[PDB]
């Protein structure tokens, strides 16, 4: 077919293809849910099978898992190392302890929640959020992300 | 200020809150100053206004890599308050559970400090065989850490039927995979280049500056408070504490996979001998009526529902219990009124004192060696932020 | 035709430096006991092509930096390791030239420029002692690296990539002068920044910190194709593939077979070992192989004057 | 009981072996060889969507409201799994029902606040809320993860087969 | 030429790549030490640079005065080196 | 398992220890 | 020896039905392997479990197109299984 | 002294090796059965024309065809 | 098992004897069906160029005893 739309659909889910493969994570590991993590990169549930590398810098990193508490001194960094990735950059947050509060939440030097220093795009279930749940939401990213159609709403603007 | 530079919190190194500042001329650190409370909480203070079992969570929350072992100090801490003592049974699986929390503890430290050296298959091997004991805090807990399995009163449920066999299959073979690390690292030709010499502390310092740890015992001081105080039943089993000479890096290393090895010893002993018996004491004062109890008694509804609703109502009193947590002393000095809610609950954290070493430890040293220094140290920066 | 010759020779090495990548997160995967990426594609084949695309599209952010030794870094380092591949002797090379290897040698020491240019250009200080540090091993390593050729070329009569397979038609260059091959082994680890020694851009984060997208890319993509040409080098000077006149692919498919297992080498190197420290490393260099290589150096005029076997110029 | 981990003649054949080991790096052969044997063991991952990584009956997952066989909802509002949530997650408020009965109008998890410590199915006298088996309950916004009482009773009747088979295994123990 | 028509399209792949990247998305100088080292490189560079034409020359027909000559470069440049190691040299 | 009883050798010879006995593989 | 390793690649590409049903195999899981089958679900599903295989991937499931309409061949979710074998997925009871 | 050469031996065993050959370098040269005959052999090998002298008379140089028996040989070379 | 890893590698292995194979007969094919000469030294210049002088306009075309 030729009619550009169908043409721009197809080049827009490329694009989302290739992001959606190759996701590079970073892990501020805060507090444990950062263990769980490594858990996934571990071998049960390798990570890397699904394109999501173990380690990245902020800027070659594609998502940011906010693992633990975001306490009061570390919200301003959270925020810098947001601001210091690429254009296209997601966040996806781990933990009933960067959820919201988590058992910290009424403390006074606890931010409740990351949703109110990074907007968050997937947030994970559980105090140490299973390891197999971070990946389903890993997982739910990429979905998220293959419905994205950012070029078909430049031809339709 | 010698191009004072800030490690980094996200920096992989690190436990991913450590701000260490370093003023370095060029690539040699002249002062290191650690900064801490990137992940301070409020756990001593939230703790004050929740009842003594609603606060067992937050202590496996503590230094999470230990999970269980943390329960335990305050465990003791509460049954000293209440004079009350676990069941038999209960000892031991504290003391089973206690020891397989060590190993994944050595694992992580160990794996981790590779890591940040920049050998990295160790941590695979090993996370598939710490994945296989998570396994085991679950069947038995019903999380995969963070359990809340050990209560003030002896565990919470008894083993399923059958954990125990599985714990036996794992330890029949893990030495093998701790041998494996080891033909990897121990006389890695560049392992040792990093590790020896680097960090080298004193037998009189370690005392004076309260490391309580292996960074003692890799300094060849013999103390393990569950040889010299022995609490629950560590006393009778039998395990020789891995004490250390040149106390340096690798040093202490070669004491954490003695200890990852000894734990093996204490493990298969508990499963040899455990005791046919309840997990909690039988007194519905300290510990919650059996479910099938409180459904068909009067006097369990009751105290299940005062237990639940209320608390414990610990004797006025305050104690400080110390046990032999994977990373080094950890005690809770708990102050307690007549109430059911705690008045204070100070946690001595073994790695409080050991950042505080950081600076005495890397003095003329690298950038890499400071990377080194926080591995020997096991820091998990909830313990130290609290 | 020529410029036939120019696509294969550049595209066949781009199209496997991606398939590089993908046989170190597999190669390294089950060493580390699990599967690596097998799910994008089938069997992971389609992974290099999707992250390249990724990479490319994310923002190539301009630090608050230069803006011209911030986009000459990238380029030059792609430019000089692609560049290297011109003279390369596989059968018969595409542009030989007489004095061939003083031009690998030439090509590679500019590299560590692109390092220096990057650094500088990011103005963070991270960059700036990463590149620092990175420029004095490369160097350091240099000239260790060159006088082993040296010594190489003395017993084969010319600087040219080309008369190696007329010396080593009887038997490989590893046999005598095995004692700089592992050295010339441990130079190309250094040389291409992998893991023994890959200091710089460590856990701690040097001249890609503040490279992100398509500059990253480039380097990378440089890298690797190193990674493969040192191996490559290895594979014609040490590891002489057999050569026969009448068909002259078994050479290129002997070079193929030999240069594949030395690259998978350092791949397998890199999970093996843990990374040496700044000053171990150029300890190893100045003191372990400087005197060794110098004093081998001098084994490669007189091996060849008493044993009355000086080669044959030309 | 003690033990000293690391605590320590020149013979031409001892030299040489040293000598050889810092030589041909013998050690550093050593270690390539534990790699290059595990390249060959099995892989240990699972496929995520496909196979499951084992959870026994006490994973306490996700939270869901109980029903009675009959149909009518367990809860009969004590709210003591408000008194002992450790993170003041569950909120209920109750009023007689018309049937004269005791029932919550609101109850909410609010699952961000919650830490899965598994009290709450503990404390519970019929066992109305019970930690189910489900982990996968990754959402979008953060609204959608705070429950009421119309969810975790819908999030009830969907697990409700596998809640009584996982409570059926593990109450002996309790 | 040949070389050149290989050369340019060198660069032009890699400019092309830099391009379509940016197209497509619409002091401390503690260590002497270092220099120190920069130093030797060079010094060992030009030795280098002076023992680059013994292949040709190893087919020069005094032979003894050869080898005479470049066994004495490559002894004096490593006393240079072993004086860099008697001293705080080469110790960064 | 399934080694094959060729690449459990190599296993065997490379790593200098029997994994046979102690595999990486739970089984029933 | 691995000769017979050859035959069990072979008996697993033929064993997905024709070229085409293994090829759909192939990509929206990338693992081939056969195993009996425990049971298909209402909604769209296939269960099978292989003794041989590790504790791990002895039981795997194979999700079916639109389960509830929804296109889900290619976006497979870990929902999708049912609540009834959800917990045989994950070993949680080994009755089917 | 046999231990500054065996530890040295045992530890530092890179500089023993190293000096060890920078010596050996320097001596076989200097006993050789072959030594001379790198720069016979170099020396014969024929890269620039060889110019024939007037046969003014009483000469030993090879007249004619050079493969007269007289003038230098290299059978040295040959079977060497 | 380790099965998979070879994918991959035949991929690279099949890109790095293209370029041997190629430029090896991409010279066979644009020298007259002989291999091409390589001028190292002024006299292999001459005689390639004598040889292009020699006949036709190009060395492959070898003049024989014939001529
Ligand atoms: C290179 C030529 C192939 C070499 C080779 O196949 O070695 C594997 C072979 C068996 O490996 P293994 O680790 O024993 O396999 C585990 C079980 O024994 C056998 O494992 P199994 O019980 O799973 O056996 C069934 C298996 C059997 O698979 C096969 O043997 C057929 C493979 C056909 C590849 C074309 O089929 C599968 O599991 C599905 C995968 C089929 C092949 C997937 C990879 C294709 C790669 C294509 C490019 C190469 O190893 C050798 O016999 C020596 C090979 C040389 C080593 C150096
Ligand atoms: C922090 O940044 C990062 C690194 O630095 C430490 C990495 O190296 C790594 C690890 C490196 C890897 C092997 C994974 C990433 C791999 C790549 C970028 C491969 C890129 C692929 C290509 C550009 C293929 C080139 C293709 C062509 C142009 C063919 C043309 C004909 C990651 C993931 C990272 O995030
Ligand atoms: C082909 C062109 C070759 C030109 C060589 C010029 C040599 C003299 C120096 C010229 C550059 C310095 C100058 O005066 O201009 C300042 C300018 C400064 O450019 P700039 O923008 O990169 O530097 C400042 C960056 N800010 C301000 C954002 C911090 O130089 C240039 O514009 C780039 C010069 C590139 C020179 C050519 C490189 C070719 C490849 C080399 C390998
Ligand atoms: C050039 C390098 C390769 C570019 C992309 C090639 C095709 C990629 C692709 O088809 O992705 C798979 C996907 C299908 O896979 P998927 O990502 O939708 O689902 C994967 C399901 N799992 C992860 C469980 C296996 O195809 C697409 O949906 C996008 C195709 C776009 C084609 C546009 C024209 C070309
Ligand atoms: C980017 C910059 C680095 C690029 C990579 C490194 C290039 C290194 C070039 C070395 C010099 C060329 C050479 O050594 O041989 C060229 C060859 C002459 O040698 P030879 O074949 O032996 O001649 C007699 C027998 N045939 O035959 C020739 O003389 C061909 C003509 C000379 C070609 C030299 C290379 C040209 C490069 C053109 C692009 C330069 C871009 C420079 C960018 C920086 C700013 C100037
Ligand atoms: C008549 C005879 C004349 C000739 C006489 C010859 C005498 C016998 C030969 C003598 C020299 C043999 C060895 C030469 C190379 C090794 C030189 C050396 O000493 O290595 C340096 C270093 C030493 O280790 P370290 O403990 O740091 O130093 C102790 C002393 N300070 O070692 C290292 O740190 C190595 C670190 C390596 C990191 C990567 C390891 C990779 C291993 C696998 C690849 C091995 C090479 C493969 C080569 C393939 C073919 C090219
Ligand atoms: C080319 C020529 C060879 C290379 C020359 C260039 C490098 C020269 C280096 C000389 C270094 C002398 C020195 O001070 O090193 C002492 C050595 C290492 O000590 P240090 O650097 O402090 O390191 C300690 C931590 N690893 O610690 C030692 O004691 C090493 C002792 C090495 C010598 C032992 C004997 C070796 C055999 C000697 C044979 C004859 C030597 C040549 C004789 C010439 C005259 C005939
Ligand atoms: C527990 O402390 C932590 C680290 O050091 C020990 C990490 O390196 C990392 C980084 C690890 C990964 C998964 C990239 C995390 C997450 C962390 O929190
Ligand atoms: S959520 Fe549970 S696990 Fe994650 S950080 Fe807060 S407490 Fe630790
Ligand atoms: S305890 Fe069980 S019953 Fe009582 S309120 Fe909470 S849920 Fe309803």
């Amino acid at each position: 077919r030729s009619r550009a739309e169908y043409v721009v659909t197809k080049l827009d889910d490329l694009i989302n293809w290739a992001r959606r493969s190759s996701l590079w994570p970073m892990t501020f590991g805060l507090a444990c849910c950062a263990v769980e993590m490594m858990h996934m990169a571990a071998p049960r549930y390798d990570m890397d099978r699904f394109g999501v590398v173990f380690r990245a810098s902020p800027r070659q990193a594609d998502v940011m898992i906010v693992a633990g508490t975001l306490t009061n001194k570390m919200a301003p960094a959270l925020r810098k190392v947001y601001d210091q990735m690429p254009e296209p950059r997601y966040v996806v947050s781990m933990g009933s302890c960067a959820n919201g509060g988590g058992y910290y939440h009424y403390s006074y030097s606890v931010v409740r929640g990351c949703d109110r220093i990074v907007p968050v795009d997937i947030y994970v279930p559980g105090c140490p959020p299973t390891a197999e749940a971070l990946l389903y939401g890993i997982l739910q990213l990429q979905r998220k992300i293959k419905r994205e159609q950012k070029l078909k709403i430049w031809y339709r603007r | 200020t010698n191009m004072t530079l800030n490690f980094g919190p996200q920096h992989p190194a690190a436990h991913g809150v450590l701000r260490l500042v370093l003023e370095l001329s060029g690539e040699m650190v002249r002062k290191c100053d650690p900064h801490i409370g990137l992940l301070h909480r409020g756990t001593e203070k939230l703790i004050e206004y929740k009842t003594y079992l609603q606060a067992l969570p937050y202590f496996d929350r503590l230094d999470y890599v230990s999970m269980m072992c943390n329960e335990q100090a305050y465990s003791i801490a509460v049954e000293k308050l209440l004079n009350i003592q676990p069941p038999p049974r209960a000892q031991w699986i504290r003391v089973l559970f206690g020891e397989i929390t060590r190993i994944l503890n050595h694992i992580m430290a160990v794996t981790t400090h590779a890591l940040d050296i920049g050998a990295m298959t160790p941590f695979f091997w090993m996370f598939e065989e710490r994945e296989k004991m998570f396994e085991f805090y679950e069947r038995v807990s019903g999380a995969r850490m963070h359990a809340a399995y050990i209560r003030p009163g002896g565990v919470h449920q008894d083993l399923p039927l059958g954990l125990l066999d599985d714990i036996y299959e794992f330890s029949k073979n893990f030495s093998l995979r701790i041998d494996e690390v080891e033909e990897m690292l121990t006389n890695n030709r560049i392992w040792r280049n990093r590790t020896v010499d680097i960090g080298v502390v004193t037998a009189e310092d370690a005392l004076n500056y309260g490391f309580s740890g292996v960074m003692l015992r890799g300094s060849g001081i013999q103390w393990d408070l569950r040889k010299t105080q022995p609490y629950d039943v560590y006393d009778q089993v039998e395990f020789d504490v891995p004490i250390g000479s040149r106390g340096d890096c690798y040093d202490r290393y070669l004491c954490r996979v003695e200890e990852m090895r000894q734990s093996l010893r204490i493990i298969e002993q508990c499963l040899n001998k455990m005791p046919p018996g309840e997990i909690k004491v039988d007194d519905a004062k300290v510990s919650p009526p059996k479910r099938a109890e409180m459904k068909t008694s009067m006097e369990s509804l009751i105290h299940h529902f005062k237990l639940y609703t209320e608390g414990y109502q610990v004797p006025p009193g305050a104690t400080y219990t110390a046990i032999e947590a994977p990373k080094g002393e950890f005690g809770v000095y708990l102050v307690s009124d007549g109430s059911s809610r705690p008045y204070r609950c100070k946690i001595k954290a073994p790695g409080f004192a050991h950042l505080a070493g950081l600076d005495k430890m890397s003095k003329g040293h690298m950038l890499a060696d400071v990377v080194a220094i926080i591995g020997t140290q096991d820091i998990v920066f909830g313990e130290i932020d609290r | 035709m020529f410029f036939i010759n120019i696509l294969t020779l550049l595209v066949p090495i781009l199209i496997a430096m991606a398939f590089l990548t993908l046989v170190e997160r597999k190669i390294l995967g089950y060493m580390q006991l699990r599967k690596g990426p097998n799910i994008v594609g089938p069997y992971g084949i389609l992974q290099p092509f999707a992250d390249a695309m990724k990479l490319f599209m994310k923002e190539p952010m301009r630090p608050l930096t230069s803006m011209s030794l911030f986009i000459i870094a990238p380029t030059l380092s792609l430019t000089l390791a692609l560049s290297l591949w011109v003279p390369l002797p596989m059968p018969h090379p595409l542009i030989n030239l007489n004095l061939g290897i003083l031009f690998i040698l030439a090509t590679s020491s500019l590299s560590v420029y692109s390092i220096l240019w990057s650094g500088w250009a990011s103005n963070s200080k991270y960059s700036l002692f990463g590149a620092l540090r990175a420029v004095a091993q490369t160097i350091s390593y240099e000239v260790t690296m060159a006088i082993i050729l040296l010594s190489v070329l003395l017993m084969n009569g010319s600087y040219s990539l080309q008369t190696l397979i007329t010396t080593q038609e009887h038997m490989w260059l590893l046999l005598p002068a095995w004692p700089m091959a592992m050295m010339w082994f441990i130079s190309t680890l250094a040389e291409t920044n992998r893991a023994p020694f890959d200091l710089t851009e460590g856990e701690s984060e040097g001249f890609n910190v503040e490279y992100a997208a398509g500059p990253f890319a480039l380097f990378f993509m440089a890298e690797y194709t190193n990674i493969i040409l040192m191996n490559a080098l290895t594979t014609i000077i040490f590891l002489g593939p057999l050569y026969y006149i009448n068909l002259p692919e078994l050479y290129s498919t002997n070079f193929m077979m030999e240069a594949l297992l030395l690259s998978s080498t350092f791949l397998w190197i890199r999970a093996s070992y843990p990374r040496f420290r700044y000053d171990q490393l150029m300890h190893l260099l100045w003191k372990n192989f400087l005197p060794l290589t110098l004093a081998l150096c001098m084994w490669h005029i007189s091996l060849p004057i008493f044993t009355a076997g000086v080669p044959p110029y030309m | 009981t003690y033990k000293y981990v690391n605590k320590k003649e020149v013979d031409m054949k001892s030299a040489t072996d040293n000598a050889a080991r810092i030589l041909m790096w013998t050690e550093l052969i050593r270690g390539l060889g534990m790699t290059l044997s595990y390249l060959f063991r099995e892989p240990a991952t699972i496929n995520y969507p496909f196979e499951k990584g084992p959870l026994s009956p006490r994973f306490r997952g996700e939270h869901a409201l109980r029903r009675y066989p009959s149909g009518e909802e367990r809860c009969i509002a004590c709210k003591l799994c408000e008194a002992i949530c450790p993170a003041q997650a569950i909120t209920i408020e109750a009023e007689p029902r018309a049937d004269g009965s005791r029932r919550t109008t609101r109850y909410d998890i609010d699952m961000t606040k919650c830490i899965y410590c598994g009290f709450c199915q503990e404390a519970c006298p019929v066992d109305a809320i019970v930690e189910g088996p489900n982990f996968e309950f990754s959402t979008e916004t953060h609204e959608e993860l705070l429950y009421n009482k119309e969810k975790l009773l819908n999030n009830g009747d969907k697990w409700e087969a596998e809640i009584a088979a996982n409570i059926q295994a593990d109450y002996l123990y309790r | 030429m040949n070389l050149y028509t290989v050369i340019f399209i060198n660069i032009l792949l890699s400019l092309t790549l830099i391009l379509v990247a940016f197209w497509l998305p619409q002091r401390l100088p503690f260590s002497m030490k270092f220099f120190l080292v920069a130093i030797t490189f060079l010094l060992f560079d030009l030795e280098i640079a002076l023992l680059l034409p013994l292949p040709w020359a190893i087919q020069t027909i005094k032979t003894s005065t050869m080898m005479i000559m470049a066994f004495i470069l490559v002894t004096i440049l490593s006393l240079g080196l072993a004086y860099e190691w008697t001293q705080k040299g080469l110790e960064w | 398992a399934s080694a094959t009883r060729v690449i459990q050798k190599l296993r065997n010879w490379a790593s200098g220890q029997d994994l046979q006995a102690k595999l990486q593989l739970r089984y029933q | 020896e691995l000769v017979e390793v050859l035959k069990r690649g072979v008996q697993q590409v033929t064993g997905h039905g024709g070229l085409r049903g293994l090829l759909r195999v192939f990509f929206r899981a990338n693992d081939i392997r056969i195993g009996t089958l425990v049971g298909e679900d209402k909604y769209g599903n296939k269960y099978y479990e292989d003794n041989k295989q590790f504790f791990g991937r002895h039981r795997w499931v194979i999700y079916t197109t639109e389960m509830n309409g929804k296109n889900t061949f290619w976006d497979v979710d870990g929902s999708m299984v049912p609540p009834e074998w959800h917990r045989w997925l994950h070993c949680m009871t080994d009755d089917p | 002294i046999s231990a500054f050469l065996k530890n040295a031996w045992a530890k530092e065993p890179v500089l023993v090796v190293s000096f060890s050959v920078w010596g050996l370098a320097i001596i076989m040269p200097m006993i050789s059965p072959y030594t001379k005959y790198a720069s016979m052999i170099n020396k014969a090998t024929p890269y620039n024309y060889p110019v024939p002298v007037r046969d003014d008379g009483n000469m030993p140089d090879v007249p004619s065809h050079p493969q007269d028996p007289l003038g230098p040989s290299l059978d040295w070379l040959k079977n060497l | 098992m380790w099965f998979e890893i070879l994918p991959g590698l035949a991929i690279m292995g099949v890109c790095l004897v293209i370029p041997g194979v190629s430029t090896a007969y991409i010279h066979k094919f644009t020298n007259g069906g002989k291999e091409k000469r390589v001028a190292r030294v002024q006299y292999q210049w001459y005689l390639m160029e004598r040889d292009r002088r020699i006949s036709g306009v190009n060395r492959y075309y070898v003049s024989k005893g014939l001529e």
